[PDB]
C-alpha cells in the first residue's frame, strides 16, 4: 500500500471532509486500495459522503474502478440509496451497464433496495432495462418478486 | 482500670499472654494474598459458535440469553461482546456484598431455562457460567526445547497430565489451559469429494454413525427364565480411539468394487480444537496454565505447592519439555511481607535507642519492647475474627499505624520516669499518680481516633473496599494500644522501673550521657523563653497559621490524585494491533519483530517474551497480539533505566515507528482494569431501533467534538473495533430448487468446509475428546474457491456452488457491544490536565445530549460508583470533624477547648503536602491514609498539652500561660522521642527504590514529611491554640 | 435456596417435556402473589394502538424492569409483535401444499447460518486476506417473508 | 417501587411521540404516607406533652 | 454404557470439573456396568451444606456440555446426601390378592 | 497409596489434635488460676495435681 492512501481510505470512510481536503492537498493516492479493493471513491459512494466523492472525483479518481469482484462505485452508490452521488458518479462517466462478477448492474440493485427515483435517474443516463444477471433476471423480475409495483411500473 | 493492674501485674501477664497467644495462632492460619478482593462481584457467560460471524452469534445467542437475565438478584449492569471469532461473552456485575455464589447460580439458572433457545451446534459446544475473579496467583509456561512438538502437543499433554494435579494441589481456586486437548481433526479435500459425488454432509454422516456408542443389553437379563446359569453385559460399538481407525471409515462403496474411504477424501491427524490462537515464549511453540488462589488460602502455600506438584511430576515429560514461570506474583508478596517486617522490627530498636538515649536505665527501654509486640500479635487475631487477610494493604496499614503504637508506649513511660524525678515518689506510687494525669486523656484519643478512622471503613464501590482494609486493622491497632496502654504498660512501670531521687535529671552524671542531659534540660529552657515570648503576642502567629492554612489549600488542589502507584512487578505488555483484514501470518512477523526487539536491545533485563497471537482485550482476531513481557529479577535491573517504567519508554519509543501497525509498550495496573484516576468509561446507547451504522455515526459525532475540547477532554476514544470488508454469498433459492439442490446441504457444505463442524466424540488414549470437519486450508482461502465445491443434487449431480451463488464485498462489524440489552459502544477516556474526572464526565454529559434523536448514554466503569458513591468524603469528614468535636468537648467539660486540638489538622498536612508535591508523588490512597495518622498523631499530641494546661489551671490554681507553660514544658521530651522515633523508622520507606518501592515511597514521604512538619510546628503552634481560644471564651 | 433446589428438580424433568414445551421457555420464580403496582402505557396523539403500544413495551421496557432487582416476575398486559403467517388452507390446497412445507420453508429461508471465513486459521502460508463470509441471515420485514420461494 | 422509576426514567426520554406512562395502581404510596402519617403523630405527641 | 466408558465419559468429566470448591475434605466415585456414575462430596464439618451444593452444582455446569448427549437426556442430579437409611417402611398384602 | 475415610477419617483427626487440646486446655487452667490468684506459685502448685 501507500503511506497517505492509508489514511485517506479511512477518511472517505468516516466522511472527514476537511481532513480528506488535507489529504488532498498533499497528495494522498487517491487510488489507493483496502485487500478487497474499495477505493476511497468506492467508500465514500457506499458510506454516502457527497462532497469527498466530488473532491476524489477533482482529483483524479478513477470513476469508474472496480473491486476483486468487479464492483464500481456506482454499483455501491445506486445499491445504498445515495442519489446525489449516483447523479455525480454518472455525470462523471460512470459505466452506467457496469455488470459485477455475477452480472449484477447498479440498475438490479437500486431495483432492489427499492431506490425508485435512482432507478429514473439510472434510466435516464441510458441503463441497459433488459440487462440480465448471471440468473437470467431482470430488472423486472426482481421488482415483481418484491412486490414493488410502483417500481414495476417505471420499468415498462 | 490502671490502678486495677498497678496492683496486680500477674493478671496483666495473663491478659498480655492470652492476647500473644491469640495472635500467634492468628498469624499461623490467618490469610495469605497480595491484595484483598475489592472489585464488585461478577460473572460472565461465555459461548462459542464456530464459524459464526459477529451479527449471527449476537442476534442468535447473545441477544437470546440476554432477554432471559430476567429475575436475579442485586444486579447493578450487563454488558456483552459478539465478534467474528464466533464467541459471545456476557457480563453480569452484581451489587458490591453480594453472594457471589447465588449470584453465579441465579445467572446460571435461567441460562439452562433459555437453552432451548439457542443454536444446536451451540448448545453442544456448551455455555459456560463462571466467577470474574479477574486475578491470576501466577502462570506456568510449558513449551518444548526439543523442537519435537507444536503448542497443541504440549497442550493435550498438559490437558492430559498436568491439569487435574494442579486443580487438586492445596490451595488453588481455578485454572485455564491456554489451549486444548487434541480433537480429531478431518481436513477435507473439495476435488477429491467430487471425484466420488460426496459432500461434507456424506462425510458428518459417516462419522456419526461409525464414531459411535450402541447401548445393547444383558445375556440372562432381569427378568429372566428360571434355571438362567449366566448374567453378563452385551458391549457393542463404542467410539472410535485412533486417527487410523477414522481414516478407515467407509464413505463409499462404488457398483465396479471398489471402497471409499475417509482418508481417500481427507487428511486425519490428531489436531487442536482451535487455531486462533497461537502461543510462543521466545519464539518457541507454548501452552500454560492460569492458576486463580483459592478463597481464604495462603498464597505463599499454594506458590509453593504447585511448585512441589510440578516438580513431582517431572520425571514423566517427554523429551524436551520444561515448565517456565512467566508469570508470578508471589516473589512480590514475599518480598513485601519482609519489608513490612523489618520496618517493624527496626522502628522497635529505634524506639529502644531513642528511648534509652533519653532514659537512663535499660527497665524502661524493655517495656516498650513488650507493649508494642503484643498490641501488634493482637491485630492479627483481631483481623482473623474479621476474616480479613495478611496482604499488601493491610500490613501498611500496621507500618502506618507504628507511630500510634510508639507513642503509647512512650508516653505512659516517659511520665513515669518524669514524675519520678519531679518529685522523690517511688516507681508505684509514681505510676500511679502518673496514670492518674493522662488516663482520661487517654480514653479520648481513642475516641477521637476512632472517630478520624472509622468513617473511612464507609466509602463505596471498590475505593470503599480499599479504605475498609486500612481503616479496620489502623482502629484496632489503636484500639488494642490504649487497652494494652491502660493494663500492661501501667503494670510494667510499677514493676520494672527503679526510683530515681527528686531532681535528678542527668546533668550530674558521667561523660556524653551527662552531656546530653545538661544540654537538653538546657535546649528545654530555650524552648520554654520562646513560647513565652511567642505568647506575648499571638497575633504574629494567627497570621502564620492562616499563611499556612492558605498555602495547605493551594498546595493540596495542585497535587494530581491517583489511585495506587504503579510498580515494577517484573513484567509489563506491549499491545500490536494491524489493519482490517491483517492477516494471522502478518501480526506475527511483528511479535516476532517485538520478541526480537526485547531479546537483543534489552537483554540486561528481559527473561523472556511471550508471544501471544490472536488475542487483544478489546476485541480478538488475526489482526490482533499481545507480548506479555517477563523481566530478570530486580538484582539484576539496577538503575532507573532498568526499570518497566524506563524499558517501557524506551520500547514503545523503539516501537514508534514499525510501519506495518501501532505496538506500544506498557506497565500493568496496581489491581484489575483502566483504574484510571483520571480516566471515565463512558456506554453510548441505542435506545429506539436505530442500529449499528447509525450509532456509529453518533459516535464519531460524539468523538469529533470530544477532539474540541483537549482542555477538558483528553484521549476520547472508542474501547471497541471499526467495520471491515466481509464476503456476502447470496443463494439464489430458485436456482437450488431448480436443479434439485437442498438448502441444508448447501448451508452444511458451506459452513462445514469454510466455518467448520463439530461433529463428536471419540476417546484419545483414555479421554473423550471432539471431531471436527473442515476444509483443508488450501481450498478455502480465497472468493475463487467457494466455486470448487460440490453439492449432490437429487437426481445424484453434482453442482458447482457458483451454479446456485453470487457474492460481493460489503462492510460489517467483526465486534458489536451491547450494555443492559441494548446495542452499544464503549468509550474511554480521561479529564485533562489539571481537571477532574467528575468535570471531564460532567462535559461528556452535555456533548451526549447533542446527538440524535434516540440515541442515550450511560456510565459504567470506575464511572458508575463515582455517579453512585459520587461522594460521601465530606459528608463524611463533616462526621468525622463533628464525632471528634463531642468527644472532645467530653473529655474537657468545654464547648470551647475542643478548637485548640483541633487546630492542629493543617499543621502536618501541610508538610505532607510539601514532601508531596516536592517529591512529585501524588495524592493517593497510601498518601491519603498516611495524612489520617499524621493528623492523629499530632492530634494526640495537642490533646496532652491541653489536658496538662487545663490540668494545672484547676487543680494548681495556675495562670492561663503559666499553665500553658508547663504543660507545654513537661510535653516537650516525650513528644520528641517519639517523632524522633518514627521519623527515622519510616525514613527506609522513604529512599527505598524497586520492589513495591512504589508504595513504601507512599506511605513514607507523605508520612516523614507531615511528621516533621507536626512535630517542629505543633510545640510552638498549640500553645498559642489554647492561649488565644481561652481568651476568647 | 428454594428457587435453587426447585430448579434442580425441574431439569431432571426438562428433557422429558414436549419439545414445543421447553422453546417455549419454562421459568422459576420467587415472587409474592399480588401485583406490587401496574405501570400503565398510553398513547395521547392516537398514533398507535394497543397492538403497537403492547409490542413498544414488550421490546422497549419490560426487559430492564424484568432484571431490576425486587422484581420477582412481570406481567405484560399486551402481547410483543411475531413475524404472523396467517394460512389460508385454499390457496394451500390450490399450490397442493401444506402448513408442513410452509414450516419448512420458513426455516430453510429464514436462516442465521454461520459460514466461516475466506483466510481463516489455519491459513495457508502467504495468505493476505481474511475476511469473514456472511450468507443468510434473519428475515426482517413482512416484506421479506412475503417472497419466500415455496415451489 | 423506587428502582422501578428510576429506570422508567431512563426510557421516557426516548419513548415514541404521544407515548406516556401512567401509574393506574400502587401499593407502595400508602406504605409511604401512612408512615409519615404516624410520624407527623409524633410531633404533635411532644407538642402536646411539651 | 460399560463401567469403563461411563467412567470415561462421564465420570472423569465431571470430576476434573470439581476443584476450586470452599471446604471440600475428600471426593469418591463409583461407575456401574449398568452406565450409571455416582461422585459424593463430603465438607468439613461445620459446612452450609446449601452454599455446598451450589458450588458443586455452579462446577457441574462447566461439565453439562462435555457429557454424552444421552447422559444429558438422562439428567444429572446434585444433591444434599447421607449415607444411611432412617428406616426401611415395608408393605405386603395379608389376604393374597395382590402379588409383589 | 492408602487413605482413611468417612468414619476412620474422623477417628485418626480425632486422635490427632488431642494433645495440643489437652496442651492449651491445661495452659488456659494455668492463666486462669494465676491471673486469679495474682501468682505463678500458686497455679504451679495446683496444676501439678493433674
Ligand atoms: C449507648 C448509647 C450512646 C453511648 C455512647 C457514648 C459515646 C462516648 C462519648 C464520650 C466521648 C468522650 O471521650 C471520653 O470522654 C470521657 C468523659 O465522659 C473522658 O473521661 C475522662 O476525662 C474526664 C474529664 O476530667 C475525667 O474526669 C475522667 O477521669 C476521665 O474518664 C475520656 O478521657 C474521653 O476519652
Ligand atoms: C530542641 C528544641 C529546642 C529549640 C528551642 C529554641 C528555638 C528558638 C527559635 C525561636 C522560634 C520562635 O522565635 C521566637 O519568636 C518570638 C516572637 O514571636 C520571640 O519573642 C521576642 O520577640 C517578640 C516580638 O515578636 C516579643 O513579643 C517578645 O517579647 C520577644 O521576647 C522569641 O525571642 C523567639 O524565640
Ligand atoms: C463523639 C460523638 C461521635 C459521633 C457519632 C455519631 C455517628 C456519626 C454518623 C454520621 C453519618 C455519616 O455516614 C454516612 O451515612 C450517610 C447516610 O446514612 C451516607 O450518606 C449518603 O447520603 C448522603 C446524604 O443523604 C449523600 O451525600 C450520599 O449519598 C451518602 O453520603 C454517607 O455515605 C455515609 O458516610
Ligand atoms: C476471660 C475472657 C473470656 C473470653 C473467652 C473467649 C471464649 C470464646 C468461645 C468461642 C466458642 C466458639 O464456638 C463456635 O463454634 C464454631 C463452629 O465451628 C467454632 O468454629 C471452629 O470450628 C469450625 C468448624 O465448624 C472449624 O472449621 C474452625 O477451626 C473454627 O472456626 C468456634 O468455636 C465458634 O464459631
Ligand atoms: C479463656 C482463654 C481463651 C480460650 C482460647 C481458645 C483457643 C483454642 C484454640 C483452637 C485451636 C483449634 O484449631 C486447631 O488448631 C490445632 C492446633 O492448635 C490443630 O490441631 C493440632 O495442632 C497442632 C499443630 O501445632 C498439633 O500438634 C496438635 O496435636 C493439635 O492441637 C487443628 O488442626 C485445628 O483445627
Ligand atoms: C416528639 C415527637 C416525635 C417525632 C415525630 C416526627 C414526625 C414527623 C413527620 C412529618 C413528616 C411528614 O409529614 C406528613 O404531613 C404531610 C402533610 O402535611 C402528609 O401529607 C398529607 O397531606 C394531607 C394532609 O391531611 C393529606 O390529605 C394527604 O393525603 C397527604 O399528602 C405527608 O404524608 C407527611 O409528609
Amino acid at each position: 500500500g501507500s503511506d497517505l492512501g492509508k489514511k485517506l481510505l479511512e477518511a472517505a470512510r468516516a466522511g472527514r471532509d476537511d481532513e480528506v481536503r488535507i489529504l488532498m492537498a498533499n497528495g494522498a493516492d487517491v487510488n489507493a486500495a483496502d485487500v478487497v479493493g474499495w477505493t476511497p471513491l468506492h467508500l465514500a459512494a457506499y458510506w454516502g459522503h457527497l462532497e469527498i466523492v466530488e473532491v476524489l472525483l477533482k482529483n483524479g479518481a478513477d470513476v469508474n474502478a472496480y473491486d476483486t469482484l468487479g464492483s464500481t462505485p456506482l454499483h455501491l452508490a445506486a445499491h445504498f440509496g445515495h442519489l446525489e452521488i449516483v447523479e455525480v458518479l454518472l455525470k462523471n462517466g460512470a459505466d452506467v451497464n457496469a455488470k459485477d462478477d455475477n452480472g449484477i448492474t447498479p440498475l438490479h440493485l437500486a431495483a432492489n433496495r427499492g431506490h425508485l427515483e435512482i432507478v429514473e435517474v439510472l434510466l435516464k443516463y441510458g441503463a441497459d432495462v433488459n440487462a440480465q444477471d448471471k440468473f437470467g433476471k431482470t430488472a423486472f423480475d426482481i421488482s415483481i418478486n418484491n412486490g414493488n409495483e410502483d417500481l414495476a411500473e417505471i420499468l415498462q | 482500670m490502671p490502678n486495677f493492674f498497678i496492683d496486680r501485674p500477674i493478671f496483666a501477664w495473663v491478659i498480655a499472654i492470652i492476647i500473644m497467644l491469640a495472635g500467634g495462632l492468628a498469624i499461623l492460619k490467618l490469610p495469605v494474598a497480595q491484595y484483598p478482593t475489592i472489585a464488585p462481584p461478577a460473572v460472565t457467560i461465555s459461548a462459542s459458535y464456530p464459524g459464526a460471524d459477529a451479527k449471527t452469534v449476537q442476534d442468535t445467542v447473545t441477544q437470546v440469553i440476554e432477554q432471559n437475565m430476567n429475575g436475579i438478584d442485586n444486579l447493578m449492569y450487563m454488558s456483552s461482546n459478539s465478534d467474528s471469532t464466533g464467541t459471545v461473552q456476557i457480563t453480569l456485575t452484581f451489587e458490591s456484598g453480594t453472594d457471589a455464589d447465588i449470584a453465579q447460580v441465579q445467572v446460571q439458572n435461567k441460562l439452562q431455562l433459555a437453552m432451548p433457545l439457542l443454536p444446536q451446534e451451540v448448545q453442544q459446544q456448551g455455555v459456560s457460567v463462571e466467577k470474574s475473579s479477574s486475578s491470576f496467583l501466577m502462570v506456568v509456561g510449558v513449551i518444548n526445547t526439543d523442537g519435537t512438538m507444536t503448542q497443541e502437543d504440549i497442550s493435550d499433554y498438559v490437558a492430559a497430565n498436568m491439569k487435574d494435579a494442579i486443580s487438586r494441589t492445596s490451595g488453588v481456586g481455578d485454572v485455564q489451559l491456554f489451549g486444548s486437548q487434541y480433537a480429531m481433526r478431518i481436513w477435507m479435500n473439495p476435488n477429491e469429494l467430487n471425484k466420488f459425488q460426496l459432500t461434507p454432509v456424506d462425510v458428518i454422516t459417516a462419522i456419526k454413525a461409525q464414531n459411535a456408542q450402541v447401548a445393547a443389553g444383558q445375556l440372562g437379563g432381569t427378568p429372566p427364565v428360571k434355571g438362567q446359569q449366566l448374567n453378563a453385559s452385551i458391549i457393542a460399538q463404542t467410539r472410535l480411539t485412533s486417527t487410523e481407525e477414522f481414516g478407515k471409515i467407509l464413505l463409499k462403496v462404488n457398483q465396479d468394487g471398489s471402497r471409499v474411504l475417509l482418508r481417500d477424501v481427507a487428511k486425519i491427524e490428531l489436531g487442536g480444537e482451535n487455531y486462533d490462537i497461537i502461543a510462543e515464549f521466545n519464539g518457541q511453540p507454548a501452552s500454560g496454565l492460569g492458576i486463580k488462589l483459592a478463597t481464604g488460602a495462603n498464597a505463599l502455600d499454594t506458590a509453593a505447592a504447585i511448585r512441589a506438584e510440578l516438580a513431582k511430576m517431572e520425571p514423566f515429560f517427554p523429551s524436551g519439555l520444561k515448565i517456565v514461570y512467566p508469570y508470578d506474583t508471589t516473589p512480590f508478596v514475599k518480598i513485601s511481607i519482609h519489608e513490612v517486617v523489618k520496618t517493624l522490627v527496626e522502628a522497635i530498636i529505634l524506639v529502644f535507642l531513642v528511648m534509652y538515649l533519653f532514659l537512663q536505665n535499660f527497665r524502661a527501654t524493655l517495656i516498650p519492647t513488650i507493649a508494642v509486640p503484643v498490641v501488634l500479635l493482637g491485630t492479627f487475631a483481631v483481623l482473623a475474627a474479621f476474616g480479613f487477610s495478611i496482604n499488601t494493604l493491610t500490613m501498611f496499614g500496621m507500618v502506618l499505624a507504628i507511630g500510634l503504637l510508639v507513642d503509647d508506649a512512650i508516653v505512659v513511660v516517659e511520665n513515669v520516669e518524669r514524675v519520678m524525678a519531679e518529685e522523690g515518689l517511688p516507681p508505684k506510687e509514681a505510676t500511679r499518680k502518673s496514670m492518674g494525669q493522662i488516663q482520661g486523656a487517654l480514653v479520648g484519643i481513642a475516641m477521637v481516633l476512632s472517630a478520624v478512622f472509622v468513617p473511612m471503613a464507609f466509602f463505596g464501590g471498590s475505593t470503599g473496599a480499599i479504605y475498609r482494609q486500612f481503616s479496620i486493622t489502623i482502629v484496632s491497632a489503636m484500639a488494642l494500644s490504649v487497652l494494652v496502654a491502660l493494663i500492661l504498660t501501667p503494670a510494667l512501670c510499677a514493676t520494672m522501673l527503679k526510683p530515681i531521687a527528686k531532681g535528678d535529671h542527668g546533668e550530674g552524671k558521667k561523660g556524653f550521657f551527662g552531656w546530653f542531659n545538661r544540654m537538653f534540660e538546657k535546649s528545654t529552657h530555650h524552648y520554654t523563653d520562646s513560647v513565652g515570648g511567642i505568647l506575648r503576642s499571638t497575633g504574629r502567629y494567627l497570621v502564620l497559621y492562616l499563611i499556612i492554612v492558605v498555602g495547605m489549600a493551594y498546595l493540596f488542589v495542585r497535587l494530581p490524585s491517583s489511585f495506587l502507584p504503579d510498580e515494577d512487578q517484573g513484567v509489563f505488555m506491549t499491545m500490536v494491533q494491524l489493519p482490517a483484514g491483517a492477516t494471522q501470518e502478518r501480526t506475527q512477523k511483528v511479535l516476532n519483530e517485538v520478541t526480537h526487539y526485547y531479546l537483543t536491545k534489552e537483554k540486561n533485563n528481559v527473561e523472556s517474551v511471550f508471544a501471544v497471537n490472536g488475542f487483544g482485550f478489546a476485541g480478538r482476531g488475526q489482526n490482533t497480539g499481545i507480548a506479555f513481557v517477563s523481566l530478570k529479577d530486580w538484582a539484576d535491573r539496577p538503575g532507573e533505566e532498568n526499570k518497566v517504567e524506563a524499558i517501557t519508554m524506551r520500547a514503545t519509543r523503539a516501537f514508534s515507528q514499525i510501519k506495518d501497525a501501532m505496538v506500544f509498550a506498557f506497565n500493568l495496573p496496581a489491581i484489575v482494569e483502566l483504574g484510571t484516576a483520571t480516566g471515565f468509561d463512558f456506554e453510548l446507547i441505542d435506545q429506539a431501533g436505530l442500529g449499528h451504522e447509525k450509532l456509529t455515526q453518533a459516535r464519531n459525532q460524539l468523538l469529533a467534538e470530544a477532539a474540541k475540547h483537549p482542555d477538558m477532554l483528553t484521549s476520547v476514544r472508542p474501547n471497541g473495533l471499526e467495520d471491515t470488508p466481509q464476503f456476502k454469498i447470496d443463494i439464489d433459492q430458485e436456482k437450488a430448487q431448480a436443479l434439485g439442490v437442498s438448502i441444508n446441504d448447501i448451508n452444511t457444505t458451506l459452513g462445514a468446509a469454510w466455518g467448520g463442524s463439530y461433529v463428536n466424540d471419540f476417546i484419545d488414549r483414555g479421554r473423550v475428546k471432539k471431531v471436527y470437519v473442515m476444509s483443508e486450508a488450501k481450498y478455502r482461502m480465497l472468493p475463487d474457491d467457494i466455486g470448487d465445491w460440490y453439492v449432490r443434487a437429487a437426481d445424484g449431480q453434482m453442482v458447482p456452488f457458483s451454479a446456485f451463488s453470487s457474492s460481493r464485498w460489503e462492510y460489517g462489524s467483526p465486534r458489536l457491544e451491547r450494555y443492559n440489552g441494548l446495542p452499544s459502544m464503549e468509550i474511554l477516556g480521561q479529564a485533562a490536565p489539571g481537571k477532574s474526572t467528575g468535570e471531564a464526565m460532567e462535559l461528556m454529559e452535555q456533548l451526549a445530549s447533542k446527538l440524535p434523536t434516540g440515541v442515550g448514554y450511560d456510565w459504567t466503569g470506575m464511572s458508575y460508583q463515582e455517579r453512585l458513591s459520587g461522594n460521601q468524603a465530606p459528608s463524611l469528614y463533616a462526621i468525622s470533624l463533628i464525632v471528634v468535636f463531642l468527644c472532645l468537648a467530653a473529655l474537657y467539660e468545654s464547648w470551647s477547648i475542643p478548637f485548640s486540638v483541633m487546630l492542629v489538622v493543617p499543621l502536618g498536612v501541610i508538610g505532607a503536602l510539601l514532601a508531596a508535591t516536592f517529591r512529585g508523588l501524588t495524592n493517593d490512597v497510601y498518601f491519603q491514609v498516611g495524612l489520617l495518622t499524621t493528623i492523629g498523631l499530632s492530634a494526640k499530641n495537642a490533646i496532652l498539652i491541653v489536658e496538662f494546661a487545663k490540668d494545672l489551671m484547676d487543680k494548681e490554681g495556675k495562670g492561663l500561660i503559666e499553665a500553658t507553660l508547663d504543660a507545654v514544658r513537661m510535653r516537650l521530651r516525650p513528644i520528641l522521642m517519639t517523632s524522633l522515633a518514627f521519623i527515622l523508622g519510616v525514613m527506609p520507606l522513604v529512599i527505598s527504590t524497586g520492589a513495591g518501592s512504589g508504595a513504601q515511597n507512599a506511605v513514607g514521604t507523605g508520612v516523614m514529611g507531615g511528621m516533621v512538619t507536626a512535630t517542629v510546628l505543633a510545640i510552638f503552634f498549640v500553645p498559642v491554640f489554647f492561649v488565644v481560644v481561652r481568651r476568647r471564651f
